[PDB]
């Protein structure tokens, strides 16, 4: 049953636990993203004014 | 290899170990008769005595 | 059967039976690499913050 | 065997093992190259905006 009971954790654990330094990667990925995304819609706030003058 | 080839020679030797142990045994019965021989080689004995040596 | 009882067993255990002293070895190996790698992927998530300047 | 393994394993320890302590000065050196060129980067992005004046 241990045996079993070892083999069952570790197979339901790769399904459901998840990578933490792999998931980091992707967190990181991401939150660099945000600010480009938020940089960038301030430049197109800025891009009327341009013809105001 | 090398360290497959090391544990090959371990389990070789184990090999040669036991025959050797087995002929301990076979070593040890072999003298045995060999002095119940003595005995029997004796002149003081009769049929039936050297019969039961023959029986060993 | 005593002295093939003795041959055989340590025929197994050098078969079977680990070196624990040559297992450490290799165990702080893995000890020592997983902390290399653990680092340098902690440096590597940082690197791509180089160009959010 | 032992002997033969022992060497051996040196022998290819020197060809395929990196030195850690002189791959760590390697790392810190194109790191810093890296803030470098990347800094230089911003500085020739904003040298075009002179002309507008």
């Amino acid at each position: 049953l241990m045996n079993a009971y070892e083999n069952t954790q570790a197979s339901e654990s790769r399904i459901r636990d998840t990578d933490m330094a792999e998931q980091m990667t992707s967190f990181t990925r991401y939150q660099i993203l945000t600010q480009a995304a938020t940089s960038m819609l301030a430049q197109a706030n800025m891009k009327s004014q341009s013809v105001m003058r | 290899g090398l360290r497959r080839a090391e544990q090959n020679t371990e389990d070789g030797m184990s090999l040669i170990q036991t025959a050797e142990g087995y002929l301990q045994e076979t070593h040890e019965i072999v003298q045995r008769v060999r002095v119940l021989a003595v005995q029997a080689a004796n002149g003081i004995y009769s049929e039936e005595d050297r019969q039961q040596i023959q029986v060993e």
